């Protein structure tokens, strides 16, 4: 898009992807970057294991 | 012409002392870490982490 590049600093809590999340404006770019940060695993208790 | 008791005086001066020089040999200085280098406003000087 054309937009100035960004200089994420190497030590910051917040991650590039969480960034460029909250930077550009195009739908299906900014769905898939949401998608892949918060994407975590579930904790599941089947069978006591 | 020349007198003894008017030529005699008690000379004032300091007991002892060890005078110093090239005095800044005695202080040393320990580099920071260089990733933690802070240059002016409270933050780390490069970061491209």
């Amino acid at each position: 898009f054309g937009m100035q590049r960004m200089h994420y600093r190497n030590g910051d809590p917040q991650t590039p992807f969480q960034i460029a999340e909250q930077q550009i404006q195009n739908f299906q770019v900014a769905n898939w970057l949401h998608f892949v940060n918060n994407n975590y695993f579930r904790q599941v208790v089947i069978d006591g294991v | 012409q020349f007198d003894f008791r008017n030529s005699m005086h008690m000379l004032t001066s300091n007991l002892t002392f060890t005078v110093y020089s090239d005095l800044l040999a005695f202080v040393s200085a320990d580099t920071v870490e260089p990733i933690n280098a802070v240059a002016f406003d409270n933050m780390r000087i490069m970061n491209e982490l």
